[PDB]
């Protein structure tokens, strides 16, 4: 049994007033891109790949559990941080 | 209490040998001479002495029943 | 200066001059002497004075005051309106079952006024409260200070230790009581609750009326999660901590984390502490809390000033005493409360760990002086709220009262001397309620039983529970508890006794200790804020937050300072400091057990060659143990202090240059020997035994006879054993000196062989030498005593007398001819079972007797008869029996290493095997008890004491001496002419031929125990019937049967014998017949004679059956029918 | 990431309260008591570190140098003041994951230098 | 022991055996380590015997 | 139903009741008691 | 095997004992010096019969 519990390293939230502006410098949220209040947790390396998830699957589990009240905006697999961002929409 | 007359072991005569014992002690001689001067050549016979507590002085200290 | 390879004599020397200055009873007599001396004084003080009006009116009330102070206490007295009082012997108070009491005295100020503004008020001095029952060997026992010619004169025993008391004539020792420590912060996390954490500090004030006061700060276990509820006396639910403060006083909430969070640049505590503050964001202001409060209460106010006014005397006096009762001590509880919040926070976070619960740092001992003081504050209120009764129902009509009538002087007596007899540790009413255990009858078989007795220690915990965590040794019971000694049945670890040097500190004030503290740098609460708590460091003084210091080194040392030198702060004081944690505490309070430990600067002791030698030349120089801790030289350390000290075993293995392990000691052991106890620090080679082993020779050192005290003759007393040759052993410890084991030894040394000679001691038994016990070998004598007492009624008066025949109706067969004329037997004179030894007879409304019969199969001699009058004027006599005990075959014999065994033959000496001398061993035990066993420490004893009894020295078995080996010891026996390992060549008692192997064999002091077989032995043949259910009785003493019980009666089934089965449960224990209607199965009404059977209910009489039952189970049946259960029983 | 710290209010000093300006569209910490509000300089709510990832040096205090019972080393020297002897234990902490890991204080006081290796 | 103390000698081992005696933390240790299967051997018995 | 003194047995001069015989004592007195008030009193307080 | 278990004890200190799969450093740890102990007492023992 694995809860997301085991597989992050902090998680924090932010006020960011516009999707676009990114207050965290982050050039992926740029190239990918309704709430104003977000959520951003960070996951390591180190259980990710001892479990074997992906992003997709985190975001997949995410939007079956509670449907379309949130979209997550989940860093590719490719940087050194491992980022998903959540909204919520109106 | 008191010396008994006899070694436990061997049986011969302790009873006479402790009041001679105390006085060789109250001298020069190490227990390990007051024995062998009493004659004590076993082990048996000569930890009869070298153990025995006199509890009989301390009992004399109380008055008797009687007078 | 230094003393180098001089420590082996130099530590043995100190540790006589402390056991020379203390005793050994010196916690139960300093606890006895201090309640005595200030507890009482400041339980009578310390009760406020009582106001009594009238009925409020008579007319379409005046009051007085009654207060009184310095109490007056005398020596024990003893005659009642018969002749001038005299001083009570203790020896008179056991021959005659006196309670050896000391009546304590006050003088009352009672002022009065009624009217017209004229007060007069006048002192009774030397009122009389009671007697209080005193302890034996205390500053004002009438033996304090006696010389021991003296004490022979008064018939009391020199070596006798003290430290209990007689009460109707018998020794009670007060156990003492172990409990948690008292206003100390613990942080705790039970496992299955709603809450994870929870900090608890039980409180009490110094010695106040109020009980322990417990407090719990709570944290829960999961929204938002991890709020903090604090559960407080008085009140049913929990209320949030800031609901708390906001009550308390703190309107605002910067204030309130300000008491609680010493540095606001820490946001994990924030973090944790925000979910807890957002609950209670709807209560802004003091008032409002306290109606929050006011109506979680017990009792709830029905307005709301009501509840206010009950929550503020909640949050005034039942939180938190200790800190403070007065009109303004909000802050220093707001203070105190942070900081608890704070502890848990830190236990939350991982900053810090979990208090241990069986940590004895966390727990007390409430001796002789704490137990008395608990239970003579209830008393005396009891007693207070008497005389104010007697007063009201004078004053109600108002002619005036009298206070030496209002006085009931029975209360304070009979509530101590029930108390102290029985062992119910309360009030009477409540028996049951009340703990029991303590005060117990004073263990007198042997010396070493009663230093065991007088010095032991009680875990208030409850018996047969599966939770082993209390039970088991914990680490910090080094040298202050005998890890060895302890009972083998349902209280192994929870009753343990007591280390040698280990010391129970009595308790002071500690406001010398405050003036002192708040003079050098220190700031209290209320003069800083908590900008610069932070950085500073907390001292607690009794558990109580005094201040802050901002400089913890150089006021740590300038505390140990003065307590090397007893300037201000007494030796018993312990300071702790906590370095990773910033508190700083100091203890003051009574039950901190503690050991006198060496000073060790920078790598060297300062117990110096002129400290040994102006204390080895005592009784001169005077230069005590007290001179010694004068010096500056041993510190008393608790387990508090031994958490943040480094000790070191020995100063010459342990301080010299090599590869270095600590280099910086601070303290040092006197002897590691010190750890043990009493019982166990007569065991040779301890630790050359498994310590099961040791555990059982600790538990049956109790139990072997000897002469258990000097004055046995004229102590008269039930169960007396005494052997005829004690010997002190031939191989010793260094500390049975300080036992006086060598003065009341219990035990000879017998010459052992641990061979297998015929098979009479296979498993785990012993043969005896029956010549040696014709010589005298562990022979032994039983004292037993019977008491009686004439008397009761109008005309019912008891007297002893020979009964005769004709006058008297109900007589034994037994001959009373024994008996003098005034019915009693001389001492002197051959007596058997039933043969009546006490000749008493009661009036009958001719005479029946009610004769004491000597107890069946004993078969003794009279030693010594006394008379004399008990306390109520009549005639009391008390005879001692004498009956030797020679051994015999099934008799318990025991080594000093747990080599229990029962003789199972008794050979003379020419059957026994015999050395090339004539040395025939006195005992053969089975050499198949060691492997297991592993009892080395008995071959090491074998081996040594052949040694010594060669040498002429008394063996020396220190259990870590370090300076003599199984190698030295044999290279020794090897110069004497035998096998250097203690083997030597027997040959066959029977046969002559020399056995083929060789035997082990030398001296070994070997203990004889309590349990005779001739104490033990006994039948039945349809003798005495209990009288509820007609089964046979229960008891030896009673000619009971054995219980043939569940398990025994599930081998019967399981051996399919039904036919034995019933005959043991029916005709073995209880054959009866019973008559039951066919109609009905309720039993009928029988008439065996006219033969006339009638069951009413049915009005048959005709058909009616006989049905064969137990007794049992037809008084089952009636009380299955008295419980409106109809067990009908019908034969079809 | 970093740790947001509970700051106060300057009238009646209280826990300020995240709220969202809507007109435009900026964070504000409003106190629930009185009216007062102010513009939040860390855009930062609740940060929560499960991994707790922690540097226990911070807990570390200078003080625990002059501690009896801890072992003292003279192989490992301080950094700044080249302090010959240095006084090393363990995590001491409760919740420390896997962490058999050597915590040093340096002795010479006034120095309170702590390091890890 | 000096704190955090892992070493044998500091944790119960028993270097020395019962013909060179126990240095007195081993024998301290040694009690403490009999003292379970004595509390062990009478607690059992109210559970095997229901 | 009141059990017989088999049940119950009174020993002498330890005479002595036994612990149910004094229950049964108390159980009479009540009765009576309430009993004489319902048919003189019938207060119908003091009978709850 | 003191200085095995001394080691040990160097090498946990020094982050240089990597955990074993399914236990934490401080079971492992624990491990690695209850193996060094049981092997020592065990070699000890067979010693004492030979």
């Amino acid at each position: 049994h694995t809860t997301l519990r085991k597989v992050t390293a902090n998680t924090a939230i932010y006020y960011d007033p516009n999707p676009q502006s990114t207050v965290v410098a982050e050039d992926q949220e740029w190239v990918n891109v309704i709430s104003p209040w977000l959520l951003r947790v960070e996951l390591d390396r180190k259980h990710m790949t001892d479990r074997k998830l992906t992003m997709e699957q985190i975001a997949e589990k995410i939007n079956a559990g509670f449907g379309d009240d949130l979209n997550c905006i989940f860093n590719d697999d490719n940087a050194e941080k491992l980022v998903l961002r959540i909204r919520i929409m109106n | 209490m008191i010396i008994p007359v006899r070694c436990f072991t061997c049986g011969k005569i302790v009873g006479n040998k402790w009041e001679a014992y105390l006085g060789l002690l109250q001298a020069e001689y190490t227990e390990g001479d007051a024995l062998d001067a009493l004659g004590l050549k076993r082990y048996c016979c000569r930890r009869m002495l070298l153990a025995h507590v006199d509890l009989i002085e301390k009992l004399l200290n109380y008055a008797p029943l009687e007078k | 200066e230094i003393t180098p390879d001089l420590w082996q004599e130099a530590c043995w020397i100190v540790i006589s001059s402390y056991f020379d200055e203390k005793g050994l009873v010196r916690q139960q007599l300093d606890s006895f002497d201090e309640f005595i001396q200030m507890s009482v004084q400041r339980i009578v003080e310390d009760a406020p004075p009582i106001d009594l009006q009238a009925e409020a009116q008579h007319a379409s009330p005046p009051r007085y005051l009654l207060k009184f102070e310095q109490i007056y206490l005398s020596k024990p007295t003893h005659w009642e309106r018969d002749g001038a009082p005299s001083p009570m012997m203790p020896n008179e108070a056991r021959l005659r079952n006196l309670t050896y009491s000391a009546p304590l005295y006050v003088d009352i100020t009672k002022t009065v006024i009624k009217e017209g503004e004229e007060q007069l008020q006048t002192q009774h001095q030397k009122t009389f409260i009671g007697k209080i029952p005193i302890m034996l060997r205390s500053t004002y026992c009438l033996l304090n200070g006696l010389t021991d010619r003296d004490l022979c004169e008064l018939n009391e025993c020199p070596l006798d230790p003290g430290g209990y008391f007689i009460i109707n004539g018998s020794e009670k020792v007060l156990i003492a009581q172990e409990k948690m420590a008292t206003n100390t912060v613990y942080v705790f996390a039970k496992k299955d609750s709603k809450y994870a954490y929870t900090g608890e500090c039980r409180s009490c004030l110094e010695n106040s009326s109020r009980p322990t006061s417990t407090i719990w700060v709570s944290m829960l276990a999961r929204a938002i999660g991890q709020r903090i509820v604090a559960t407080l006396p008085y009140i049913k639910q929990e209320v949030p901590i800031i609901i708390v403060f906001r009550a308390l006083g703190f309107v605002s909430d910067r204030d309130i984390l300000e008491h609680i969070i010493y540095d606001f640049e820490d946001p994990e505590m924030m973090e944790m502490v925000k979910p807890s503050l957002d609950e209670a964001f709807v209560i802004q202001e003091q008032n409002v809390a306290l109606n929050f409060i006011g109506s979680r209460g017990a009792k709830p106010g029905v307005t709301k000033e009501k509840r206010i006014k009950y929550a503020k005397e909640v949050l005034q006096k039942e939180m938190l005493p200790h800190v403070g009762v007065s009109d303004f001590c909000e802050t220093k509880k707001a203070y105190f409360l942070g900081y608890m919040v704070h502890r848990l926070l830190l236990a939350a976070l991982g900053r810090r760990e979990l208090d241990d619960r069986d940590h004895y740092g966390n727990k007390r001992l409430d001796l002789a002086g704490p137990l008395l003081a608990f239970l003579f504050r209830g008393m005396f209120k009891n007693l207070l709220k008497e005389v104010r009764i007697y007063a009201q129902k004078f004053i109600d009509r108002g002619k005036d009262f009298n206070l030496e009538l209002a006085i009931k002087t029975r209360i304070i007596s009979d509530g101590l001397k029930y108390s102290l007899a029985t062992g119910n540790w309360g009030d009477q009413k409540k028996a049951h309620q009340a703990r029991a255990g303590v005060s117990q009858v004073l263990n007198r078989l042997t010396f070493a039983s009663t230093l065991s007795h007088l010095r032991r220690l009680n875990s208030p915990i409850g018996r047969d529970g599966k939770l082993a965590k209390p039970r088991q040794l914990h680490n910090t019971l080094w040298g202050m508890v005998c890890p060895a000694e302890t009972p083998e049945g349902h209280a192994v670890g929870l009753v343990k006794n007591l280390a040698l040097m280990a010391y129970i500190s009595v308790g002071s004030q500690p406001s010398p200790i405050l003036e002192f503290l708040e003079e050098w740098s220190m700031e209290n609460l209320e003069e800083i804020s908590p900008a610069a708590i932070a950085d500073a460091t907390k001292i607690f003084v009794n558990g109580c937050w005094v201040g802050i210091h901002k400089d913890p080194e150089q006021l740590m040392n300038t505390l140990r300072k003065l307590r090397r030198q007893m300037d201000i702060i007494v030796s018993e004081v312990s300071m702790i400091r906590d370095i990773r944690e910033r508190e700083i505490r100091i203890y003051t309070d009574a039950g901190r057990i503690c050991r006198p430990l060496l000073i060790v600067e920078k790598q060297k002791l300062l117990l110096k060659k002129r400290h040994i030698d102006q204390l080895k030349e005592r009784e001169y120089n005077n230069y005590s143990w007290q001179d010694l801790v004068a010096s500056g030289v041993v510190e008393y350390i608790d387990t508090l202090e031994e958490e943040t000290v480094m000790l070191a075993m020995t100063p010459d293995d342990l301080q010299e240059k090599e590869v270095a392990y600590c280099s910086t000691y601070t303290h040092c052991e006197i002897h590691p020997s010190m750890i043990l106890g009493v019982c166990a620090s007569i065991i040779p080679f301890p630790d050359h035994n498994q310590s099961p082993r040791n555990t059982y020779q600790s538990a049956m050192g109790k139990q072997a006879m000897g002469v258990y005290i000097t004055n046995f003759h004229v102590r008269m007393d039930t169960l007396a054993h005494v052997l005829y040759y004690p010997q002190k052993p031939l191989v010793t410890t260094r500390s049975m000196e300080y036992l006086r084991f060598r003065e009341l030894p219990a035990g000879i040394n017998s010459i052992v062989a641990i061979a297998s000679y015929t098979g009479y001691n296979q498993e785990d038994s012993v043969i005896m030498n029956r010549s040696a016990v014709d010589r005298g070998f562990f022979r032994s004598v039983f004292y037993r005593s019977y008491k009686e007492q004439e008397s009761k009624g109008f005309d019912q008066e008891e007297v002893f007398e020979k009964p005769t025949r004709e006058t008297c109706q109900g007589m034994r067969h037994a001959i009373y001819d024994k008996l003098d004329d005034d019915g009693l037997i001389a001492p002197g004179v051959r007596v058997s079972g039933d043969d009546v030894i006490i000749g008493k007879t009661v009036t009958l409304p001719t005479k029946r007797d009610c004769s004491t019969f000597l107890r069946t199969s004993e078969t003794g001699i009279v030693d010594q008869v006394m008379v004399t009058l008990n306390q109520e004027g009549y005639k009391f006599c008390k005879i001692r029996v004498r009956s030797v005990r020679i051994p015999q075959i099934g008799d318990k014999f025991a080594s000093r290493h747990g080599q229990k065994g029962t003789c199972g033959i008794q050979y003379r000496q020419e059957d026994m095997p015999f050395t090339c001398e004539g040395i025939t061993p006195d005992i053969i035990i089975n050499p198949h008890a060691i492997p297991s066993r592993m009892t080395i420490g008995h071959l090491i004893e074998c081996l040594q004491g052949k040694v010594s009894a060669n040498k002429g020295e008394i063996g020396d078995a220190t259990p870590f001496n370090d300076a003599v080996n199984v190698q030295k010891i044999s290279n020794l026996l090897s110069d004497y002419g035998y096998h250097l390992r203690g083997n030597e060549v027997l040959y066959n008692g029977f046969t002559g031929r020399k056995i083929t192997s060789q035997i082990f064999i030398g001296p070994t002091y070997y203990q004889r125990l309590k349990h005779m077989v001739d104490d033990k032995i006994h039948s039945r043949a349809r003798g005495p019937i209990q009288i509820l259910n007609r089964q046979p009785m229960e008891g030896r003493s009673r000619d009971g049967g054995l219980r043939f019980g569940e398990m025994e009666r599930d081998c019967q089934i399981a051996h399919g014998a039904a036919q034995f089965l019933r005959e043991r449960l029916f005709e073995a224990s209880d054959p009866y017949q019973v008559h039951v209607c066919n109609l009905c199965g309720i039993m009928a009404i029988a008439n065996t004679r006219t033969h006339t059977y009638e069951c009413r209910g049915c009005r048959n009489k005709t058909q009616i059956s006989l049905v064969r039952m137990p007794y049992a189970c037809k008084l089952l049946f009636q009380e299955l029918m008295s419980m409106s259960i109809a067990p009908r029983m019908m034969s079809v | 990431p970093g740790f947001v710290g509970i700051r106060f209010c300057q009238e009646c000093n209280n826990m300020l309260y995240p709220k969202e300006d809507k007109e435009n569209r900026i964070l504000l910490y409003a106190c629930r008591n009185c009216d007062y509000q102010q513009e939040a300089d860390n855009s930062c709510i609740y940060v929560n570190k499960i991994t707790h990832e922690v540097d226990e040096l911070t807990q570390i205090i200078a003080d625990v140098s002059q501690d009896p019972t801890l072992p003292r080393t003279e192989d490992h020297p301080c950094q700044k003041c080249g302090h010959k002897e240095a006084v090393f234990f363990q995590s001491h902490s409760a919740r420390a994951e896997d962490a058999m890991r050597l915590y040093y204080v340096c002795t010479a006081p006034h120095c309170g230098h702590r390091w890890t290796e | 022991f000096i704190k955090d103390d892992y070493g044998p000698e500091s944790r119960g081992f028993v270097e020395n055996s019962y013909l060179a005696g126990l240095t007195p933390t081993e024998f301290f240790f040694h009690a403490m380590g009999g003292r379970e299967g004595l509390i062990d051997t009478a607690v059992k018995t109210a559970e095997t015997g229901y | 139903p009141v059990p017989p003194l088999s049940v119950r047995p009174a020993v002498v001069m330890q005479r002595n009741q036994d612990d149910l015989t004094h229950k049964l004592a108390d159980i009479v007195k009540i009765n009576n008691q309430l009993r004489r008030n319902e048919q003189n009193g019938a207060a119908a307080h003091v009978i709850a | 095997a003191k200085q095995d278990v001394i080691e040990v004890i160097e090498k946990a200190h020094n982050n240089e004992l990597e955990p074993t799969p399914g236990n934490t450093l401080r079971q492992t740890f624990e491990n690695q010096v209850n193996r060094i102990l049981n092997d020592a007492r065990d070699k000890t023992g067979s010693s004492a019969q030979k």
